[PDB]
């Protein structure tokens, strides 16, 4: 389930 | 389940600091970062930074560099925006965003004059 | 940085019909398989309301009346049907690179 937390930024 | 609530509307002089607020309820900062956009009147969006709450971490945009200095106080999860050196062309709508760039505040208009 | 350039500006559609709004990018926005594009509307006196990230995925509480294509360096909004409540500035962003960048803007229109 996509998540706008972990995907609408890129995280490092 | 996630609100940004800005501070009120300033209008400040040219030469002088101001430092706007953005209380965040439903989230612990701590969990996230915190990120600024400037939007120049009836202009496009421009990213300021952001902000780690849990570390005071920080990343500008270069043009913004010597301009902005955020911080934030995990203990009220409150981040600060602080404009310094204010010029006509920092006036702008300012807004806060967080859960990645999902949600966003209100915005706080600052004019500038005198 | 990653410069944006949306395409149209302006953008007249009828009630009814489909408006598809276009971002390119100048250098790739993705990254191991994601794609860090975000479309955002916003109307006047208003925040920007988070449409699409990660050039596809429809945000929670968004009609599938909006969807989002691409991959690379260039990207598509597709709104349709149009309605009245979509007149609005549409803005692209990219979250790939720092620092994050925005298109320049697509405002819709009724026609």
């Amino acid at each position: 389930i996509n998540n706008a937390y972990n995907m609408s930024i890129r995280r490092s | 389940q996630v609100q940004l609530q800005q501070s009120g509307d300033e209008l400040v002089k040219p030469g002088a600091s101001v430092k706007l607020s953005c209380t965040v309820s439903g989230f612990n900062i701590k969990d996230d970062f915190i990120h600024w956009m400037k939007q120049r009147p009836e202009q496009g969006l421009e990213w300021i930074g952001r902000i780690d709450p849990a570390n005071g971490y920080t990343k500008y945009a270069p043009k913004f560099q010597d301009k902005a200095t955020m911080t934030a106080d995990t203990s009220s999860n409150t981040a600060y925006l602080q404009l310094s050196s204010l010029a006509s062309e920092d006036a702008a709508v300012y807004y806060c965003a967080t859960y990645g760039v999902a949600y966003w505040g209100q915005g706080t208009l600052v004019t500038v004059s005198a | 940085d990653i410069v944006l350039t949306q395409s149209p500006a302006s953008l007249a559609v009828s009630l009814g019909q489909r408006a598809t709004i276009s971002c390119k990018a100048s250098q790739s926005v993705d990254h191991d398989g994601d794609s860090y594009m975000n479309w955002f509307q916003q109307k006047p006196g208003q925040s920007p309301k988070l449409l699409i990230y990660a050039a596809s995925n429809l945000e929670s509480g968004i009609p599938a009346r909006f969807s989002g294509s691409g991959s690379g360096t260039d990207f598509t909004l597709n709104i349709h049907p149009v309605e009245e409540e979509d007149a609005a500035t549409y803005y692209c962003q990219q979250t790939n690179e720092d620092p994050y960048t925005f298109g320049g803007g697509t405002k819709l229109e009724i026609k």
